[PDB]
RNA sequence: GCUCAGUGAUAAAGGAGGUAGGGGUGCAGAGACAGCCAGGAGGUUUGCCUAGAAGCAGCCACCCUUGAAAGAGUGCGUAA
RNA sequence: UUCACAUCGACGGGAAGGUUUGGCACCUCGAUGUCGGCUCUUCGCCACCUGGGGCUGUAGUAUGUUCCAAGGGUUGGGCUG
């Protein structure tokens, strides 16, 4: 009942359509539609100030933790569906390169062979040839993933920093033979 | 490594451990103290190390008593050796403590020092252990 | 906590003319074997193993993996251990009709539905 | 933007000053004798001066004060300070001296009076081992 | 990964989490990484 | 934290440097030098006691002195000005020619208080035209 | 491993 | 009332924002914890040592001033 | 080099295992018998190689240490009871 997080109202701005039938939720947006299922505590309540005020069937520390959870998720969902999320990391090192072209993104990380990567329907991959690459979507678990995906094939390596990182990092920089 | 001069007998009975030292409780002498909180026997080389380590991590500050002492006699047969033929060879030397029994004190700190210095000391005793202060 | 009541009728626990040494049970048609719940963590946890009889010949199953292959299985393991052991016990599980799906081909048969008193039994989400 | 160390009236000498601030792209004669100048004018002692350039080349720098350790060295007579501050007392010093290095040091300090400097001085010679009285 | 009984801060970044039941200790610099067991 | 009596001596300190003064300068600092700070305690502590204060501080002591018409100036963070000797206009003009080299400095004017009557932020400017006691007298 | 286990009565 | 470990079959020192309770002690309504904005100064580059030691290799001292606060410096870093 | 915890880890402590050398004498005495090879298995994991990792005092190659992992592999000779 005291999180601080489960007190703070959500705002729905207009332009955000929210559909409830019971403890599942569908918002459809300027951006598209997005549906989640609510557990069994959590009770969330449509004002009539337009505000979303999160409150909990039972408190066990279950409850409390859940609470928390979804009002940051669904405050999530409506701030993705209303304006979006994007994700960006940029490559350092010689002959690093990217190119999005139809539904791949291509690598080129200094692999033998140029790394191919289906792009899912939600997202929208922008790059810049200047190394840079922006991931836009309504979602932002599936962004953060993808994002991930693409970080995974060549982590930052410690020395000369070289790899894909995101656009703000901190990377340990050992001074490799002194 | 503490250990008494003489005795008559070389040979001695393991005797028992019961119940709680009354005697030794209080501590007299500083003002932190180590205080044994379980039955049990302790080697003369165990007492050194636990002295040795309170001593050198406490360095700067001053004093250290230690309150025990290894005067009762323990004894070995060798491997290898069939039983009969008397009892064996007086190894080492053990203090018998029991519950409440005072073992180090220490004065010349701030608690904090005090507190780490006695716990690495209590890190090389075979027993449990507790922090206590001056009354 | 269904398998004991199912055990109960199978044998004939119930009836006043219950007898050890015969059969007075009823026959039992589970349906919806995919749908049986069990708590905590036991969904991934618990082990079904059966043995080859050569050496090394161990062979081990979750829960899970064996509900999502033959689910059936499940509950006829669950409920042959209650049974007797032993001829009686064995002509006996053979009145025990399990089904994955929803529907049982026994519609002539006219199954009575299972009393159950236990209050614990009904799980809910 | 860099920091020096440099005697009173002497300045140029090829290892010590010129290379260093002159790699960043500053006149060496221009702030040598300006310096000098600037030491002229005031009581003559080894200055530690920040010296500020800009992207034209241009430079402008404030001299510091002139340490309290040496004024204080020079005030005391002595030559080497105490190995162990507040042990071994090497000299001793009048509150006329305190009040004469906190007058030079015055335009260096922050103090806002005579007093906070001549108990800053005090403070510096206590943190040396000489004496003050 | 350091792995033993015995794991605590080692220094003040460090941080101790309670993952799948194993108690690990989590830091800004990689060696002060250590896992319960 | 600090005790209900240093708090109370606190307000009491600054209700007696209030007593005496004829004038009141409102102003807040946010992100500024501490060399600036000890530049511009150069200047006041000679002709003016400044004393910076929190919001109920302020309140609390100028609500008896019935300087209250001021309360909408400890909006935000507060640091105030006192004329205990010297005039006014002496103690106004140096704040405002400070404030416009401020300008990228982040200071601003909130206002000030002069015979019991509250003046904004830019009606402070008359109260920076007032000559001395020499052409005055 | 120094603890024995429990034979026959004790048990 | 408790446990979420299938613990409920066995073993220790040690570890621990596990969890449910109980007891002291700090603060706060002139706003306490966390976050966020800013400041974090002067002596002075403390003395010694050292090619250099400037809070931050080492040794000793560790005061004073301006102050809302700021250690002769907790860690990183520079040949310094 | 600085740095206890890359790697070592003294003085001491707490354990597990049941493969060494032992203690015991519960066991069989009538014909319940020890060490090596051959043939033939099989199992354990405290992992020598092969699969995946973390940390490094890991630039690279190669290591070091450790984590999961026992599916497979683990030569041929001179010498010995
Ligand atoms: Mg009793
Ligand atoms: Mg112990
Ligand atoms: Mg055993
Ligand atoms: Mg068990
Ligand atoms: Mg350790
Ligand atoms: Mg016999
Ligand atoms: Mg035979
Ligand atoms: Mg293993
Ligand atoms: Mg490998
Ligand atoms: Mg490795
Ligand atoms: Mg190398
Ligand atoms: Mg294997
Ligand atoms: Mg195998
Ligand atoms: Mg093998
Ligand atoms: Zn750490």
């Amino acid at each position: 009942k005291e999180s601080r997080i489960g007190k703070q109202p959500i705002t729905v701005p207009a332009n955000v359509a929210i559909a409830m039938e019971g403890q599942d939720l569908k918002v459809k947006g300027p951006l598209g539609e997005l549906s989640i299922t609510y557990p069994r505590e959590v009770l969330v309540e449509k004002q009539e100030s337009g505000f979303l005020r999160v409150r909990k069937a039972v408190e066990t520390r279950r409850a409390n933790q859940m609470h928390g959870l979804f009002r940051t998720l669904t405050d999530n969902m409506v701030v993705g569906v209303s304006k979006g999320f994007e994700k960006k990391l940029q490559l350092v090192g010689v002959g690093y390169r990217a190119t999005v072209e139809g539904k791949d993104l291509i690598l080129s990380l200094g692999f033998s062979h140029p790394v191919r990567m289906a792009i899912p329907d939600e997202l929208q991959v922008k790059v810049e040839e200047n190394t840079k690459v922006t991931v836009s979507g309504r979602d932002k678990s599936v962004v953060g993933q993808f994002a991930a995906t693409i970080r995974s094939w060549r982590p930052p390596e410690p020395y000369k920093g070289k790899g894909v990182r995101y656009v703000d990092e901190v990377v340990r920089r050992k001074e490799g033979k002194a | 490594m503490l250990s008494p001069k003489r005795t008559r007998f070389r040979k001695q009975h393991r005797g028992r451990m019961k119940g709680i030292s009354y005697r030794g409780n209080r501590i007299c002498f500083g003002r932190y103290a180590l205080q044994a909180l379980e039955p049990a026997w302790i080697t003369s080389r165990q007492i050194e190390a636990g002295r040795r380590a309170m001593t050198r991590n406490a360095r700067r500050g001053g004093k250290i008593w230690v309150r025990i002492f290894p005067d009762k006699p323990v004894t070995v047969r060798p491997a290898e050796t069939r039983m009969g033929s008397g009892k064996g060879s007086p190894e080492y030397w053990v203090a018998v403590v029991k519950p409440g029994r005072i073992l180090y004190e220490i004065s010349g700190v701030a608690e904090n020092i005090a507190r780490r210095a006695v716990a690495i000391a209590a890190s090389k005793m075979p027993i449990r252990t507790q922090f206590i202060i001056s009354g | 906590r269904m398998a004991s009541t199912i055990a109960i009728h199978i044998r004939g626990k119930n009836l006043a003319s219950y007898t050890p040494s015969v059969d007075m049970g009823a026959f039992v048609i589970v349906v919806n074997a995919d749908k049986v719940a069990v708590s905590g963590k036991k969904r991934t946890q618990k082990l079904y193993r059966r043995h080859s009889g050569r050496p090394g010949g161990l062979k081990e199953e979750t829960f899970d993996q064996l509900q999502k292959r033959i689910p059936e299985r499940i509950i006829e393991h669950a409920v042959r251990g209650m049974l007797p052991k032993g001829r009686l016990g064995r002509y006996l599980f053979n009145h025990l009709k399990v089904y994955k799906g929803a529907e049982h081909p026994h519609q002539a048969q006219q199954p009575i539905d299972l009393p159950l008193r236990d209050k614990r039994i009904r799980v809910e989400k | 933007v860099i920091k020096l160390a440099l005697e009173a009236g002497k300045a140029t000498p090829a290892p010590p000053v010129g290379p260093a601030l002159g790699s960043k792209g500053v006149n060496i004669m221009a702030f040598c004798k300006d310096y000098n100048a600037r030491t002229a004018d005031k009581p003559g002692f080894v200055i530690p001066v920040e010296i500020t350039v800009f992207d034209d080349k241009s430079f402008t720098f404030i001299l510091k004060t002139p340490p309290a350790s040496v004024l204080l060295l020079k005030a005391s007579g002595a030559e080497k300070g105490s190995k162990d501050p507040q042990m071994e007392k090497v000299g001793k010093i009048t509150i006329d001296q305190l009040r004469g290095i906190a007058t030079e040091k015055l335009p260096d300090l922050n103090c806002t009076t005579i007093e906070s400097a001549m108990r800053i001085i005090a403070g510096t010679a206590a943190n040396m081992g000489i004496d003050i009285d | 990964m350091k792995i033993r009984a015995s794991v605590r801060p080692i220094c003040e970044k460090c941080r101790l989490i309670r993952r799948r039941g194993r108690i690990i200790v989590i830091c800004s610099n990689p060696k002060h990484k250590q896992r319960q067991g | 934290a600090i005790s209900r009596t240093k708090k109370e001596e606190t307000v009491e300190t600054v209700q007696k440097h209030l007593e005496n003064c004829y004038l009141l300068a409102a102003i807040n600092y946010k992100g500024f030098t501490v060399k600036q700070f000890q530049d511009l305690r150069k200047a006041l502590p000679e002709n003016t006691t400044l004393i910076v204060a929190k919001n109920t501080l302020v309140e609390k002591a100028v609500q008896d002195t019935q300087w209250a018409a001021i309360k909408p100036c400890m909006k935000g963070m507060n640091a105030w000005l006192f004329v205990h000797s010297e005039e006014i206009p002496i103690a106004i003009k140096p704040y405002r020619t400070f404030q416009k080299e401020r300008k990228l400095e982040d200071n601003d004017f909130t206002g000030a208080c002069f015979e019991g009557k509250f003046y904004g932020p830019g009606e402070v400017k008359r109260l920076e035209t007032m000559p001395s006691k020499a052409e005055i007298f | 491993s120094s603890r024995p286990q429990k034979k026959g009565t004790a048990h």
